[PDB]
RNA sequence: GACAAUGGUAGGAGAGCGUUCUAAGGGCGUUGAAGCAUGAUCGUAAGGACAUGUGGAGCGCUUAGAAGUGAGAAUGCCGGUG
RNA sequence: UAACUUGGGAGUCAGAACAUGGGUGAUAAGGUCCGUGUUCGAAAGGGAAACAGCCCAGACCACCAGCUAAGGUCCCAAAAU
RNA sequence: ACCGAUAGUGAACCAGUACCGUGAGGGAAAGGUGAAAAGCACCCCGGAAGGGGAGUGAAAUAGAACCUGAAACCGUGUGCUUACAAGUAGUCAGAGCCCGUUAAUGGGUGAUGGCGUGCCUUUUGUAGAAUGAACCGGCGAGUUACGAUUUGAUGCAAGGUU
C-alpha cells in the first residue's frame, strides 16, 4: 500500500455524529433531547437505579 | 393548414415548419420521428377524428434533446423545523414540424 | 487546530440575497429578511405550479362557453356532445381553435349536435 | 410615546420631500453687475437704488 | 476555559431590574474575551496493537516491496569514511529510485553520514525497521546480513 | 474637459452641506458662486472655496476659459465622525455625532 | 407546450351595444349585461385585459321588481359620521335615480379590482328612452 | 424490462456537502495566489466551476488522518451604522 | 401481510375539537371526568365567506393534458338562467 | 496535525497602563506605507485645513492607524416605472418599453389578473394583541480523560493479552 493511497478496511470507520448543527441533520437545536423536563438539562438525569 | 397531434400526454396544434417543444422522445437529435396520433387536420378540408384522423401522420426532424431551465422546488412549514429544497429539469425534445399528412 | 469562521457565511448569505433581487427595499439587502421572503417565494411558487394547471383549463373552458354560445350551445352540452361523438380534443385546442379557425370549430359543433 | 417601528429608507425620504431650500432672492446689481439681494444694498460695490452707502 | 480567564470574579451588573441581559462575569463564553467552551486540552494520541498485528503489519510492508520489485539485496556497504557523492553514485549505479530506505544489519557510521543529506533517502537498521519508513521508501536497499537478520527476527 | 476640487473631513453633518450644493448643482460658474456668496448658510464659504478652488484648477492646470463652465458635480460624502457625549439628567450620558463631509465639486466646459 | 392567445391592447375590438330596461327585471338584466362588459361573452376573454365592450341601457326609469322590493328592498350606506346610516328603498331610488339603481346593481357584479373599475366605466345608463351616443353607432342587443 | 413505495413534529437509521490542520502523491502561481466584487454557469441538496475587475504572494487537487468544523434568534458579547 | 423473540438508540407522561355511550353540572358551558370512532396534534391540497379539530382527500419532481370527490353551475366565480 | 490581532496572555503596541473606586479591588481599547524614505522639489486655489497638477515609486488608485478593504448605512447619475389607490410586499399569468448574456426554448423593468396574515420560541391551538431580534459584521452551545456496555473492524484462538 502506498501513502497517498490509504484505506481502512471496510466498515471498520463511521464518522461520529454531531448534534446542535441545524435542524436537517435531524438533531439540531434540542440535539435529540426533546422539549425541556430533567434529561433536557446540561448534566440533567438521575441516579442509576 | 394545422393539425392537433397528441405526445406526452398532452396535445400539440402544429403548423408545418413550426418548432415545438415535447416531453422526451425516445430518438435522437437529427432523426425523423412520426406522430401517428392526429386528432384534427382544420385549414381549407377539416377532417375530426373520432378519436384520431385513420392514416393521418405528422413528420417532424428533431432538433434537440435538452433539459429544461432549473427549478428549485423548495417548501418548509413554519415553526416545525422542518423543509425541502430540491432542483429539477425537466428534459424536452425539440422538433420543426417537416409536413402534415 | 482552530477553525475560524471564514468565508462560508458571507458566501451563503450573498446567494441568499441575490436571490432576493428586485424585492422591495430592506428585503433585497438585509439576509435575514431576504432569507425569509425567498423562503416564502418558494412555498409560493410550488404552490402555484399546480395552481397554474387549475387557471389555465379555466380559461380555456370560459373562452369555449363564449364560442358555444355563438352557435346557440352551452358549453356544457358542447362538451357532452363532443364526448359522445368520440372526439378527444381537449379544452386547450378547443379555445385555440375557436380562437383561430371559426369554420373548424363550427364543424366540431355540428359534429356534437348531431351526436346529441 | 416612542416609535413603534422603525422608518423606511423610503418613508424617511417622501417625508424629506419638502425639506429643501431655495436660491435667494436676487438680481443684478444695475452699478457694477454683480448680483444682490434684491432691496438690499450691493456689497460689492455698496450702491442702492443708483446710490452709493 | 471561564475558570481559567483572567479576572471575571464579580456578577457584571444586577440580576434585574436594568433592562439588559443576565449575565454572571464578563469571561463568560459568550463574551468577547471569554473563556473557551471544551476545545484543545493536551492528550496523547499514541495506542497499541496486539503484537502479533505488529509484526504481520511489518511482513506486508516487506512483502509488498518484494512483490512490487523494489527490494534490492547487496553484499555490504564498505564506506571507510563518510562520503555523500559516492553514496550518490552507488545508488545511481544501483539504478534506486528517489526514495531509497537503506538497511544495515546494525548502526553503519559511514553509510548513516554519506545517505544523510540526500533527499529521499532514508537510513535504517534490521531492528529500526518500521512500516511508515517502508511504505513511504519507493525501494529498499538491504545488506545480505541486513536480510538475513530481518528473516530470523520475523 | 472637467476640472475637480475636494475639501475632505469638513467638520459639517453632510444632511446640512447637501441643502447647499442642492441649489448649485448643474448652474453656470458664476450663478453658482453668486448664490453661494447670497445664501445665508454654514456651509455657503466653504462650498464657495471648494468651488472657487476648482475653477482655478481648470484655469491654470487645463488652461480652460472660467467663464463658460457649469458646475457638473457637486456632492458631499460622509467623511468620519467626531464621536462626543452630552451629559444628561440621572447620571446618564448619551451621545452626540459630530460628523464630517468630504464635499467634491466638479466644474466642466461641456467639451 | 404553451400555446395559449392572450388578448392586448392591440388585438382588442371593443363593441357599442343599447340594451333596453323596459319589462325586464332588475336583477337578471344586470347579471346579462356585467357579463358583457366583462366581455365573458368573447372567445379571446384574457383576464387580465379588458376585452369587454361598452353598453347603454335605456329606459331605466321601467326596470322591474318582483315581490315587495319596491317597499322592503332598502339600501343603506354609511358616511362614515358616527350614525350616519343612510337609507333609500327600492323603489324611491328607482322612481329619483333610476340610473343609479342600475349602475349599483350591475357594479355590484363586478370584481372590485381597477380592472373591475374600469370595466364598469364602460357602463352608461339614462332613465328614458334617449342616449346621447349616437356617434359610438351602438347596435341594439336582446338578452338572453 | 416490469410495478411497488416515497406528507410528517419529538425521535431512530443512512448517505453526503463545506471549513482549518496533518501525511503522502501529483499540481498551480508576479505571464498574477488567497481574499473581495460582478455575471445570463453546473449539480437532486449542502454546494462546485468558469470569465472579468480588484488584489499582490501565496494556494488547489487526490487518498487517508485529525478537529476550537457550519448561527438567525440566547432582553446573547464586542464593533460599526441606522 | 404481517407477527413474535433478543439486543443498540429514543422521545412521550399539559393533549384539542367533532360524533356517539355515560357520570357530574342545570338532558348550562368552547365545562368537567371515563368508554368508542375520526381528525388535529405531526397534514399540505378542494369545500364550509374568513375558520387546527367539520366534509372530501393524504403533496417524490415536472406539464398551458384527462376523469372524478366533497361541494357546486344568474354575475362576483369554473360549470344548467 | 497549539493561536494568528474579537484569537493567543488581561497586555504582539510605553498594560496591570488609561480609566473606575475612600479603599481592598476592578480593569480596557489599540498590530500592517514601501524593496528602499526614494516620505510628494516646484506651480496653482485657500488664513489654514483640504485639494488640482508636477515629481518619487512597479504601484500614491501604497501619501502617514498609509496591505486587502465585505456588510449595515449615506450620496450622485440614470434604463424601466409610479399621483382613483387598500399593499407580510412575494408568487403564478402578462402586454408595453429598454437591453444583449457563461447563448441559454436570454437580461432589466412591470400596465393589469389569480393566489397569498413574516421568522423563531412555546403551545391543545399563535397573523397572533404570547416570547425574542433596530440593522450589519465578527464571536457565541454534547467536548476530553478514565471506566462500563453494545455494535462494526482486525489479529490470534482453547486460548487471548501484557
Ligand atoms: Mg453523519
Ligand atoms: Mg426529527
Ligand atoms: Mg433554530
Ligand atoms: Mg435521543
Ligand atoms: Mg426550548
Ligand atoms: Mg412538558
Ligand atoms: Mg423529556
Ligand atoms: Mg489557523
Ligand atoms: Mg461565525
Ligand atoms: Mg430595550
Ligand atoms: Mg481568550
Ligand atoms: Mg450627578
Ligand atoms: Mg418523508
Ligand atoms: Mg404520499
Ligand atoms: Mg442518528
Ligand atoms: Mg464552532
Ligand atoms: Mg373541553
Ligand atoms: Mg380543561
Ligand atoms: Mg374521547
Ligand atoms: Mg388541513
Ligand atoms: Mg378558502
Ligand atoms: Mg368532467
Ligand atoms: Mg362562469
Ligand atoms: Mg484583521
Ligand atoms: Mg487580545
Ligand atoms: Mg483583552
Ligand atoms: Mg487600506
Ligand atoms: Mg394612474
Ligand atoms: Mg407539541
Ligand atoms: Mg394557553
Ligand atoms: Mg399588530
Ligand atoms: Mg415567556
Ligand atoms: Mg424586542
Ligand atoms: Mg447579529
Ligand atoms: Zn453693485
Amino acid at each position: 500500500m502506498k501513502l497517498h493511497e490509504l484505506k481502512p478496511a471496510e466498515g471498520s470507520r463511521k464518522e461520529r455524529n454531531r448534534v446542535g448543527r441545524g435542524v436537517a441533520t435531524g438533531n439540531g437545536k434540542t440535539s435529540g433531547r426533546g422539549h425541556k423536563g430533567q434529561k433536557a438539562r446540561s448534566g440533567g438525569g438521575v441516579r442509576p437505579g | 393548414m394545422f393539425a392537433i397531434i397528441e405526445t406526452g400526454g398532452k396535445q400539440i396544434k402544429v403548423e408545418e415548419g413550426q418548432e415545438i417543444f415535447v416531453e422526451k422522445l425516445d430518438v435522437n437529435e437529427g432523426d425523423t420521428f412520426t406522430f401517428d396520433k392526429v386528432l384534427f387536420v382544420g385549414g381549407d378540408s377539416v377532417k375530426v377524428g373520432a378519436p384520431t384522423v385513420e392514416g393521418a401522420t405528422v413528420t417532424a426532424t428533431v432538433n434537440k434533446q435538452g433539459r429544461g431551465k432549473k427549478i428549485t422546488v423548495f417548501t418548509y412549514k413554519r415553526r416545525k423545523n422542518s423543509k425541502r429544497k430540491k432542483g429539477h429539469r425537466q428534459p424536452y425534445t425539440k422538433l420543426t414540424i417537416d409536413k402534415i399528412n | 487546530p482552530r477553525v475560524k469562521g471564514g468565508t462560508v457565511t458571507r458566501a451563503r448569505r450573498k446567494k441568499t440575497i441575490k436571490l432576493a433581487k428586485g424585492y422591495f427595499g430592506s428585503k433585497h439587502t438585509l439576509y435575514k429578511v431576504a432569507k425569509q421572503q425567498v423562503m416564502k417565494s418558494g412555498q409560493y411558487a410550488f404552490r402555484d405550479r399546480r395552481q397554474r394547471k387549475r387557471d389555465f383549463r379555466k380559461l380555456w373552458i370560459t373562452r369555449i362557453n363564449a364560442a358555444a354560445r355563438q352557435h346557440e350551445m352551452s358549453y356544457s352540452r358542447l362538451m357532452n356532445g363532443l364526448k359522445k361523438a368520440g372526439i378527444d380534443i381537449n379544452r386547450k385546442m378547443l379555445s385555440e381553435i375557436a380562437i383561430s379557425d371559426e369554420k373548424a370549430f363550427a364543424q366540431l359543433v355540428t359534429k356534437a349536435k348531431d351526436a346529441l | 410615546a416612542v416609535p413603534k417601528r422603525r422608518t423606511s429608507k423610503t418613508r424617511k425620504n417622501k417625508r424629506r420631500t419638502h425639506f429643501k431650500i431655495s436660491v435667494p432672492g436676487m438680481t443684478e446689481c444695475p452699478n457694477c453687475g454683480e448680483y444682490k439681494l434684491s432691496h438690499r444694498v450691493c456689497k460689492n460695490c455698496g450702491s442702492y437704488n443708483g446710490e452709493e452707502v | 476555559n471561564r475558570s481559567a480567564v483572567s479576572g471575571g470574579g464579580r456578577k457584571p451588573w444586577k440580576q434585574k431590574g436594568t433592562g439588559r441581559a443576565r449575565q454572571g462575569t464578563i469571561r463568560a463564553p459568550q463574551w468577547r474575551g471569554g473563556g473557551i467552551v471544551f476545545g484543545p486540552t493536551p492528550r496523547s494520541y499514541a495506542y497499541k496493537m496486539p503484537k502479533k498485528m505488529r509484526r504481520l503489519a511489518l511482513r506486508s510492508a516487506l512483502s509488498f516491496k518484494a512483490q512490487e520489485n523494489g527490494l534490492t539485496v547487496v553484499d555490504a556497504f564498505n564506506f571507510e569514511a563518510p562520503k555523500t557523492k559516492e553514496f550518490k553514485n552507488v545508488l545511481s549505479t544501483l539504478e534506486q529510485p528517489k526514495k531509497v530506505l537503506v538497511v544495515t544489519e546494525n548502526e553503519d557510521v559511514n553509510v548513516e553520514l554519506s545517505a544523510r543529506n540526500i533527499p529521499g533517502v532514508q537510513v535504517t537498521t534490521a531492528q529500526g525497521l518500521n512500516v511508515l519508513d517502508i511504505t513511504n521508501a519507493d525501494s529498499l536497499v538491504i545488506t545480505e546480513a541486513a536480510a538475513k537478520k530481518v528473516e530470523e527476527v520475523l | 474637459m472637467e476640472a475637480k476640487a475636494v475639501a475632505r473631513t469638513i467638520r459639517i453633518a453632510p444632511r446640512k452641506v447637501r441643502l447647499v450644493l442642492d441649489l448649485i448643482r448643474g448652474k453656470n460658474a458664476a450663478e453658482a458662486i453668486a448664490i453661494l456668496k447670497l445664501t445665508n448658510k454654514a456651509s455657503s464659504p466653504v462650498i464657495e472655496k471648494v468651488l472657487m478652488s476648482a475653477l482655478a484648477n481648470a484655469e491654470h492646470n487645463y488652461d480652460m476659459n472660467t467663464d463658460e463652465l457649469v458646475v457638473k458635480e457637486a456632492y458631499a460624502n460622509e467623511g468620519p465622525t467626531l464621536k462626543r457625549f452630552r451629559p444628561r439628567a440621572q447620571g446618564r450620558a448619551s451621545a452626540i455625532n459630530k460628523r464630517t463631509s468630504h464635499i467634491t465639486i466638479v466644474v466642466s466646459d461641456g467639451k | 407546450m404553451r400555446q395559449t392567445f392572450m388578448a392586448n391592447e392591440s388585438n382588442i375590438e371593443r363593441k357599442w351595444y343599447v340594451i333596453d330596461a323596459e319589462g325586464q327585471t332588475l336583477g337578471r338584466l344586470s347579471s346579462e349585461v356585467a357579463s358583457i362588459l366583462r366581455g365573458k361573452n368573447k372567445v379571446t376573454y384574457t383576464p387580465h385585459v379588458d376585452t369587454g365592450d361598452y353598453v347603454i341601457v335605456i329606459n331605466a326609469s321601467k326596470i322591474e321588481f318582483t315581490g315587495n322590493k319596491e317597499t322592503d328592498k332598502v339600501y343603506y350606506r354609511h358616511s362614515n359620521h358616527p350614525g350616519g346610516i343612510k337609507s333609500i328603498t327600492a323603489g324611491e331610488l328607482r322612481r329619483t335615480n333610476p340610473e343609479r339603481l342600475i349602475e349599483n346593481s350591475i357594479k355590484g357584479m363586478l370584481p372590485s379590482t381597477r380592472l373591475g373599475e374600469k370595466q364598469g366605466k364602460k357602463l352608461f345608463v339614462y332613465g328614458g328612452a334617449e342616449h346621447p351616443h349616437a356617434a359610438q353607432q351602438p347596435e341594439n342587443y336582446e338578452l338572453r
